[PDB]
This record gives C-alpha cells, structure tokens and sequence, in this order.
C-alpha cells in the first residue's frame, strides 16, 4: 500500500493528543522582582506656581 | 491725623499682610526642602517615577517556535 505523499503533504501544521502536561516556566528562571507603582489620578494646580528663587506664581 | 487718614494703612492690614506672607512663605520653604530630600533618596533607590532611564521594552520579544530545538 503505503501512498506518497503529494507535495507539499509534509507541511500543513498537526495535532497530537499526549499524555505529560503542558509546562509552566521552561526557562528555569527566578520570579518577577517588582511591578513599578503606577502614578494615576488627576493633577492639582501647582503649589505656588515654579518655588524657585522667585517668580511666584 | 490727615496724614494718616488720607495716605498711610493701619497696622491692622500691614499687620495681618505680614503675617499672611509668612504664611505663604513657609509653605514655600518647606516645599523646596522636602523637594530636595525627595529627589536625593528617589536618585539613591530608584522607586519613584522620576529617574527611570528607558530599558529594553519587550513587545518586540516575540517568543515562536523557532528552527532549532535548543534554543
């Protein structure tokens, strides 16, 4: 028997059931250190305008 | 008494002026001092938003399946 495969019949990207689980973190690696605290809100009219030298508001 | 009727301000508003001003003032120094004590430590540790020199973004880390195995 055994038909050849027709080109281009080996490509076409397959599916395979298995029986080991998916992986979490292959690259064996640490944590993540620390998220940056997000600056949010609405913003003020500034407090005395420039607080240089003078110039005041 | 004219002089002081017609031209010259009691000490009433030049007294409460002062004091107003010092007010404002104070303020504005203890502002300058606890803004230069928020930057030496921001500068020293790096938690805060100001001195954060830009890193490498990884949006354009596009993890795939690649050519070879062991990458």
């Amino acid at each position: 028997g055994w038909v050849r495969p027709d080109l281009g019949e080996l490509s076409k990207v397959t599916k395979v059931k298995t029986d080991r689980p998916l992986p979490e973190n292959p690259y064996h690696s640490r944590a993540r250190p620390e998220p940056n605290p997000e600056v949010e809100g609405d913003l003020k009219p500034a407090r005395h305008g420039s607080r240089l030298f003078f110039w005041t508001m | 008494r004219w002089i002081a009727r017609t031209f010259f301000d009691a000490p009433e508003k030049n007294y409460e002026r002062t004091m107003a001003i010092l007010q404002i003032e104070s303020e504005k120094a203890e502002l300058r001092l606890k803004e230069l004590e928020v930057r030496r430590l921001m500068r020293a540790k790096g938690d805060g938003p100001w001195f954060q020199y830009p890193t490498i973004d990884k949006a354009l880390i596009d993890h795939s399946p690649k050519a070879t195995p062991d990458n």
